DNA sequence: ATGAACTTCAAAAAAAAAAA
């Protein structure tokens, strides 16, 4: 249940908050307010809003990730998100609305079932 | 073997000693019995009424046969000791004299006829000297209740002399016996045979009498009365060679019934249930039983009786039967008998429609579920009701959601309208919506009313990939999100993105998965966050975008996701469980 | 374990009742507690009743809702009727789970209402459980023999010549009462910390209430017979004593179901009680039930027999039930739930509706009724509406369970010999029975009390004020009209000149009461001294109940001469009066609105302008007005006979339908709605509360004189649950139909001082 | 009454806020969802009508079936309690009553009621009908999500002393919403609804915004209101071929908009003159 | 004379869960 090449730019931001709160709660497992809890209101409405502190955010959590090899891991899937991502769109679209939802849950089932990301980075 | 069935109890309740009338009579509903004295001298007007709200007009007095006398010349037929307030009194309360005169000039004659072939009886003396009167007759009218007589129509009045105190003039061991020798010499003569019903000689009987408890009057049950239904010039009850003596016993076997307690509306349409007969009740039992065991006929008619109450009951039983309910589901036309049903079969196979209606029915229920196990129909349309269940349309609703649960037709769309309206009107999805709604959806499917889908089941399908039933239970586990977060919420995401969550996915959805990072962030158990989150992610799995607009379709769905997913949540350890699985 | 019930002690502590010796226990109860009916037959309930109790899922919920070692409320009832119905037989079992699984539900239908086909069908898993539970630990596999065989034999050996379907029913309900009893008064044998109920445990006098039986009888009613006959010797106790000396005479023959045929004033309290104490000693009996239509003869039975027999006379209203506690009720009263009294006297609508119940509480006195001498006071008002269940339960009961029913009312109910219209038996009632009294005709005669004349055989009707006029020509005239709205036109129709006193059901049974004090008092001021004023009261059939009125002359309406003779009994009531009372009976304004009334005046209307009631308080025509009543409305209402008519077929044996031939097994026709109009009784202005129900005839009205300047107020609902202080509301309602609702927008306080609106 | 049918165009925007929210949807802005266009029920406009009308009139013959306390029945039951008290035959009670609530009640007269509920008071159809107003373009609702410093009974108050109920906030950041109305003649007749009580429901139309504010509607304006008025009590031309003459576009590069400025509305009343006017009230 | 037209007939009928 993940279009990893869906390229609706709702889907893919949600993939991408996904993978993102994925790294920070990776990088300190204990944690109070994950970008889920702070970040997603807007990552879900205005991807511009917050999608740019996302990632200034971001190699920073891949630094405090413990397992090095899990950043590029994680990091790689931000790419492979990316790619279908020209631009973090000022305002989503109401379907793109949802489908950031979609893609949250969509991409965070894909990172939280087992083998699935250490599998498909294998094959690139 | 529609009425080889009825003259076929006749025979066991007129053996049962259940009290049906014998070979020439009628349970006749005589309001305003008559009193005389020995030779005439009218004496009181008793009224034999006051039973249900509506005050059925008499204590049924079993009284020589109504003679049917439908016709322009009706006044010479003349019921023999009992027929009307226009044949006793000479008094027409709409019908004018000289057609309730000349009704008395022939009633006066019956009597009369009577008397003297009938003679030294001091029942029919008496009356016949009440009807030679045309003075106590009128101090009939200056009687103290016949005020209340006059106000119905068709009043039969009938002539207990004092000095017997229960028994009619018509009940006397002589007009007993006239009517028995008259039933046996008048009503023999006639065409020979051969019996529909029985097939012996037995003398047909045209004018099959006016089963009564069917239409707004006594209809003949079978009657073949217009230019052609006559099949081979046989014109009107030799159409149907039935026996006198045959066609009198079922004729009077479904006047008992659509007077007994075996009558009983499955739906809009008025059944008697007897049973057959009964096995040779194995000698086991029958060693305990004195006599042994009789073949009452109304015995366990409650076996079907209490199989179409317990729809309304919600108190079903899937039925293990063998003991064969003869069914028949009589319903007027306008004066004809329209056998809609007709069912020698079993309690068990009668109930596959009643089952079927109980198992597209069976929604999931937790522990200690004030739900019953099959939901009353009444509560359970209760949940489609504005807020209590007699506004529910009575035409494409009550009516015809019985009639949909009685025949395991298809639920109406009228309710998925209806229980969608109430879904997000209501705000919840009450079992009984939800139930409702998957009966609705159920046999939308099985008539391939709603194609793609597939049929619902009891539980959650954790699984079914539809639009609306995944989001259905996406915004369950989204509310009992927040209802775990918030353990005493006075808006639930239910009572505020309900109604558009259900109907229009992307204008809430998109929303409510914002507030619920928040909900999972909130709950005190950071544990069961991720057990929450872990099962929208599955629920979500099978969403691959929230859809504009969920089709009535869907909603249901919808509703029946909600419902699924928010009593898997409120399972035992099902969520918990489902997770530890992964 | 198991824990059949846990209960917490009173001082913190918690015991369990062992299900097995709870079983146990209740099984040997309700072996004594059947005769030669049921003994081993019921104990196979008993062991049964709450062998569901063995649910694994249960003994965690009368742990958590009794909180035995720390809400579902689970069944249990079902699960001891199933293992019933597989293991002995297909008839003996769901005979026994009609016990066993309505114990604690109350007695169920097989097919309509608590159906038990459903609930064994559905106790397969339940029965699984339990059985599961019984097996698990403990109770010897042969703890629950279930002998068919042995078990045959008491069925046997009372249904001689194999089981009458049609009265089945009755051990279904006293094998019920067997189960439910013993149940009950083990399950309360430990809800209070006994142990035990059969041994002295809850046997001790502080348990139950016990009640001398025997020996009472010849220390107090003796006692009351010879202070009774020795105080005067006049044109009474020449005949009181020709009463009891033939009903005294009469216990000694068989005839196992009786009747008296005693007028007002002849002794009726005294010998009734009197037949059936010399019938109770002889014939075993341990019981005497003494059964009466209206709570208001109840009274003046309550007064007579303490006065006879002290304290043992326990009683339950069933509608006034005074709210005095603290172990005069509450433990007399927790004697009268099951009728473990030798003498209980309530109504024949909480004996009969009781007798035919299915409720689980109501089902425990069937017990007490078998092997006991019921009475039925005021007899003639058992409905014909169910004359016919009544009479073949009260028949059967007779027949084989060694009770004598006493007809001991005024007249005569005329309950069936066989009253047959074609061939079939309606109402095929009670078989030969005795007139306890010698000559019936010739003693009503001799003890008439009052000369009654009807009205012309003419069909000419009084009008509302000429009878008005009637009633004003003479002082203190019952004047008794068959509807409240004709005591409200006759109280519309009366001078002022007299005290005219009204008296329908548009008034409250406190207010009643009051009303008929005033009335007595009143009376007794015309009998000592004399009232100036005129005295008259409109009434209904209030005054009809028994109330103790000496009315020297009383108009009645045009209705049943059953009414007919209960107006009689007001009028010259205990005699000391002039030669005769005299009563007349008035063909009023249209009449008996309909219903049994309606019938009423229908028959005895249709005797006197036909030759019959030359003397309407004679036997002969009373019995012939019942001849006729019974065979004018259906004898049988609803169904019942035909429900309880146990319909056995091979797949579903003995389907007998109780919850719906008690649900439909309504004495009390309370058609319509029951309103709480707020009478201010009365006060002691003492901290007054005081209700005084039944000091008002005397406490009041010695100390407050008969001048109508009363002033006391007493306001109640208080509108708490409380669980209790419930008859200080409906013991003051009233009762219109669904009709007079609509056109009253409640418009409290409309109720005036004479009616309601 | 008014001897002309009017369609009218009333373009309103919403700047930041909520021009009419979803209770089906939180309290979002209604949005037609397939095509993201956010939704202005007509209620929505005939209550702001409502509330103009109910501010200025204040006199009798304009009340307005009312705000909160406004238990409806009462209002009906007050027409009963008139001159049709009983002289009105309860047939044409209800339509005396309905000639009532339509004098007293300017809500009643110019926009229907279902008054059929209390003592029946008839039911009204309204000559002025607004429709949906559905934005010109998918309406980017912001949902903002806010913070009080404040709970609400102490059930939600913190487990410390911090209380809060963050909440939220949903901001249309820019919507011109484009309400179809029609005032039509033949219902006119039933309420007598006047050029009066017209030229009331035009000021109430371009004025209803600037005083029905919120902290939920941020700010809406009227930005036009172009009144096709046709000559007959019928219309001389379709109305929809009329409202497409009030064509309404985003601009020319504008990728979402942002103000009215950011919309042109073309007005083409080239050849409506048939026989018929367009004027211009609101822009 | 056969067949429509007409005139009589008769006077409805009513429900619905607990839970031991
Ligand atoms: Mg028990």
């Amino acid at each position: 249940g993940l279009d990893r090449n869906r390229q609706d730019i709702g889907y893919v931001l949600g993939r991408l908050f996904a993978v993102l709160e994925k790294i920070q709660a990776e990088a300190n497992p204990g944690l109070n307010a994950t970008i889920a809890d702070r970040y997603f209101g807007s990552a879900s409405s205005t991807p511009i809003a917050v999608f740019g502190t996302l990632m200034r955010l971001l190699p920073h959590h891949l630094n405090k990730l413990e397992f090095e090899g899990r950043a590029v891991q994680l990091q790689w899937e931000i790419r492979q998100i990316l790619e279908h991502c020209q631009r973090f769109p000022n305002h989503l679209n109401l379907e793109q609305q949802g489908l950031f939802a979609i893609g949250y849950y969509h991409e965070t089932q894909f990172l939280f079932t087992k083998d699935a990301l250490k599998n498909l980075f294998n094959e690139a | 073997m529609i009425l080889h069935a009825l003259t076929q109890y006749y025979q066991r309740k007129a053996e049962s000693d259940g009290g049906i009338a014998q070979e020439g009579f009628e349970n006749k509903e005589i309001p305003f019995i008559i009193v005389i004295d020995k030779q005439g001298n009218f004496i009181q007007l008793e009224d034999t009424r006051e039973l249900k709200v509506k005050k059925k007009v008499g204590r049924t007095f079993l009284v020589p046969k109504g003679l049917g006398r439908s016709g322009s010349k009706s006044y010479e037929v003349s019921n023999l000791l009992w027929d009307h307030y226009g044949y006793v009194l000479a008094y027409a309360g709409e019908k004018g004299q000289e057609q309730a005169d000349k009704q008395h000039a022939s009633f006066t004659a019956k009597v009369n006829e009577l008397k003297q072939a009938l003679p030294d009886d001091a029942g029919v003396t008496a009356v016949a000297a009440f009807l030679s009167s045309a003075e106590e007759k009128s101090k009939v009218m200056q009687a103290a209740n016949w005020a209340e007589c006059a106000k119905v129509k068709g009043c039969n009045l009938s002539f207990r002399l004092v000095d017997e105190a229960v028994d009619l003039v018509c009940q006397s061991k002589a007009v007993r016996e006239y009517v028995s020798q008259a039933n046996q010499t008048q009503s023999d003569n006639a065409q020979k045979g051969i019996c529909l019903v029985t097939g012996k000689a037995a003398p047909i009987a045209r004018l099959h009498n006016a089963v009564k408890g069917v239409n707004a009057k006594p209809a003949p049950f079978a009657s073949v009365n217009l230019s052609a239904f006559e099949s081979y010039g046989k014109e009107q009850g030799f159409a149907f060679p039935i026996g006198e003596q045959a066609m009198f016993e079922y004729t009077t076997a479904l006047n008992t019934l659509l007077a007994g307690e075996n009558r009983f509306r499955i739906g809009d349409v008025t059944t008697v249930c007897w049973g057959a007969k009964r096995t040779p009740l194995e000698e086991s039992l029958a060693s305990m039983i004195n006599g042994g065991g009789k073949d009452n006929p109304d015995a366990h008619i409650d076996a079907v009786k209490a199989l179409y109450k317990s729809l309304y009951n919600g108190q079903y039983c899937k039925p293990d039967g063998e003991d064969k309910f003869y069914l028949l589901g009589l319903s007027p036309n306008s004066a004809r008998i329209v056998v809609r049903f007709w069912h020698e079969t079993t309690v068990a196979a009668l109930s596959e429609s009643i089952a079927a209606w109980y198992d597209d029915l069976q929604m999931v229920r937790g522990e200690n579920s004030p739900y019953p196990e099959y939901m009353p129909l009444p509560r359970l349309l209760g949940n489609l009701v504005l807020d209590g269940k007699m506004e529910n349309l009575p035409s494409d609703l009550i009516a015809q959601i019985t009639d949909a649960a009685l025949n395991n037709r298809v639920l109406p769309v009228s309710l998925l309208q209806a229980a969608l309206r109430r879904n997000k009107a209501e705000q919840k999805i009450t079992y009984g919506r939800a139930s409702l709604l998957k009966a609705y959806i159920n046999r939308a499917i099985r008539a391939g009313r709603l194609k793609n889908m597939k049929e619902l089941t009891m539980g959650l399908d954790r699984n079914r990939q539809d639009i609306g039933y995944v989001l259905g239970r996406l915004f369950a586990v989204l509310e009992k999100i927040q209802a775990e977060a918030n353990p005493g919420l006075n808006a639930t995401i239910a009572d505020r993105y309900f109604g558009s969550a259900s109907s229009t996915p992307i204008a809430v959805f998109g929303t409510l998965m914002r507030l619920l990072p928040h909900h999972l962030n909130k709950l005190e158990f950071e544990g069961r966050a991720v057990q929450l989150q872990w099962e929208i992610r599955q629920i979500l799995e099978h969403c691959q975008r929230f859809p504009n607009h969920l089709n009535l379709e869907q909603q249901g769905l919808f509703a029946i996701g909600y419902y699924h997913e928010t009593q898997f949540l409120f399972t035992k350890d099902a969520l918990k469980n489902l997770f530890n699985e992964a | 374990d198991y824990i059949a019930h846990a209960r917490q002690d009173s001082s913190n502590a918690w015991h369990s009742h062992p299900l097995q010796k709870h079983l146990q226990k209740v099984a040997q109860l309700a072996k004594r507690f059947a005769g030669r009916y049921g003994s081993l037959f019921a104990e196979y309930a008993g062991l049964l009743h709450d062998l569901g109790k063995f649910q694994e899922s249960f003994q965690k919920y009368i742990r958590n809702a009794s909180g035995f070692e720390k809400l579902r409320k689970i069944p249990h009832s079902t699960a001891g009727a199933k293992y019933a119905v597989e293991r002995l037989n297909p008839f003996f079992g769901h005979l026994l789970a009609y016990l066993i699984a309505g114990h604690h539900a109350g007695l169920a239908d097989w097919y309509d209402k608590g159906s038990l086909k459903r609930r064994l069908q559905q106790a397969d898993d339940e029965l699984a459980a339990s059985l599961s539970g019984f097996v698990e630990s403990s109770l010897p596999e042969d703890f629950f023999p279930l002998s068919d065989d042995d078990l045959m034999r008491d069925f046997f050996a009372f249904w001689e010549d194999g089981a009458k379907l049609e009265e089945l029913h009755i051990w279904m309900r006293f094998l019920f009462s067997c189960l439910v009893d013993a149940d009950f008064l083990d399950t309360e044998a430990f809800m209070n910390g006994y142990a035990d109920a059969d041994a002295a445990a809850a046997a001790a006098a502080a348990a139950a209430a016990a009640a001398a039986a025997a020996r009472r009888y010849a220390e107090q009613y003796a006692q009351l017979s010879a202070a009774e006959d020795a105080d005067k010797n006049s044109s009474l106790n020449q005949e009181r004593h020709a009463i009891l000396q033939q009903c005294f005479s009469a216990a000694e023959t068989d005839r196992t179901l009786f009747s008296l045929t005693v007028p007002t004033g002849g002794g009726k309290t005294l010998a009734s009680l009197g037949f059936a104490l010399k019938h109770a000693l002889k014939f075993g009996k341990k019981r005497i039930i003494y059964a009466i239509p209206f709570t208001s003869i109840i009274e003046q039975n309550a007064n007579v027999f303490r006065n006879a027999l002290g304290d043992d006379v326990v009683l339950e209203h069933h509608s006034n039930l005074e709210v005095k506690e603290d172990k005069e009720t509450a433990k007399t009263r927790l004697a009268t739930e099951n009728w473990d009294a030798p003498l209980i006297v309530t109504t024949n609508v909480q004996l009969f509706e009781s007798l035919f119940a299915a409720k689980t509480s109501r089902c425990r006195k069937i017990h007490n009724i078998a092997d006991s001498v019921v009475i039925l006071d005021e007899a003639q008002q058992l409905p014909r509406d169910f004359q016919k269940p009544i009479t073949d339960m009260m028949r059967v009961l007779a027949r084989d369970y060694g009770v004598t029913f006493v007809l001991c009312t005024a007249t005569q109910p005329e309950l069936g010999k066989n009253i047959d219209a074609f061939g079939r038996t309606i109402l095929e009632g009670l078989p030969d029975v005795r007139e306890i009294v010698a000559d019936k005709i010739a003693l009503s005669e001799k003890l008439r009390r009052v000369r009654i004349k009807m009205p012309p055989p003419n069909g000419e009707t009084q009008s509302w004020q000429k009878i008005a006029d009637e009633i004003a020509a003479r002082p203190c005239v019952l004047a008794v009209v068959n509807t409240r709205k004709h005591a409200q036109k006759l109280f519309a129709a009366l001078p002022s000149n007299g005290i005219k006193l009204h008296l329908s059901a548009n008034m409250c049974a406190t207010h009643c009461s009051e009303v008929i004090a005033l009335v007595r008092r009143y009376l007794a001021l015309y009998r000592a001294g004399s009232l100036h004023k005129p005295l008259w009261l409109v009434s209904t059939q209030l005054i009809e109940a028994g109330v103790d009125l000496d009315f020297p002359c009383v108009y009645r309406a045009m209705a049943g001469l059953d009414s007919i003779a209960q107006a009689a009994g007001r009028c010259n009531r205990e005699g000391k009066l002039p030669q005769l009372g005299e009563v007349v009976v008035f063909r009023a304004e249209e009449g008996a609105p309909s219903g049994s009334l309606k019938q009423g005046q229908d028959i005895t209307e249709e005797m006197l302008k036909a030759g019959l009631l030359d003397d309407p308080l004679s036997p002969l025509a009373f019995a012939e007005y019942f001849r006729r009543f019974n065979g004018k409305g259906d004898v049988d209402k609803h169904d019942i006979t035909r429900l309880l008519t146990a319909e056995a077929s091979n797949e579903n044996p003995l389907a007998i339908k109780f919850r719906t031939a008690a649900e439909r097994f309504h004495l009390i026709d309370n058609q319509g709605v029951a309103l709480i109009v707020p009478f201010i009784p009365l006060a002691h202005w003492e901290k007054d509360g005081s209700p005084q129900i039944v000091e008002a005839e005397l406490d009041d009205f010695f100390r407050r004189h008969l001048a109508a300047a009363a002033a006391a107020a007493a306001w109640a609902a208080a509108a708490a649950a409380a669980a209790a202080a419930f008859p200080q509301p409906p013991d003051n309602p009233d009762n219109p139909f669904g009709t007079d609702q609509p056109l009253l927008a409640a418009a409290a306080a409309a109720a005036a001082a004479a009616a309601a609106a | 009454t008014i001897e002309k049918r009017y369609d009218f165009v009333f373009l309103f925007d919403v700047q930041d806020g909520n021009p009419n929210g979803d209770p089906d949807a939180g309290n979002l802005p209604r949005i037609d969802p397939q095509t993201g266009e956010g939704l202005v029920t007509d209620v929505c406009l005939k209550r702001k009508v409502r509330n103009f009308i109910q501010m200025t009139q204040n006199d009798e013959h304009h009340d307005i079936f009312i705000r909160e306390k406004g238990i409806l029945n009462n209002l009906i039951d007050e027409a009963h309690e008139q001159e049709n008290v009983k002289g009105k035959e309860k047939g044409e009670k209800t339509e005396a009553a309905r000639q009532y609530m339509c004098s007293r009640y300017y809500d009643i007269r110019t926009f229907g009621a279902v008054m059929t509920t209390g003592k029946n008071a008839g039911q009204v159809r309204g000559p002025v009908q607004l429709t949906f107003s559905r934005s010109i373009d998918p309406i980017m609702t912001l949902e903002h999500s806010i913070t009080r410093m404040a709970v609400t009974n102490e059930k939600d108050a913190s487990e410390t002393g911090d209380n809060r109920t963050m909440g939220r906030k949903f901001t249309v950041p820019y919507g011109l919403y484009r309400c179809h109305g029609f005032i039509s003649t033949h219902f006119a007749k039933q309420t007598g609804f006047s050029e009066n009580d017209l030229e009331l429901f035009w000021q109430a139309l371009v004025n209803m915004f600037d005083h029905d504010h919120s902290a939920a509607r941020g700010q809406m304006n009227a930005r036009g209101l172009y009144v096709f008025e046709h000559s007959n009590n019928l219309g001389d031309a379709p109305a929809d071929s009329l409202f497409k003459r009030i064509q309404v576009v985003k601009k020319d590069g504008v990728e979402v908009v942002r103000s009215f400025d950011d919309y042109l509305v073309s007005v083409d009343d080239k050849n409506l003159e048939e026989t018929k006017l367009l004027r211009k009230l609101g822009g």
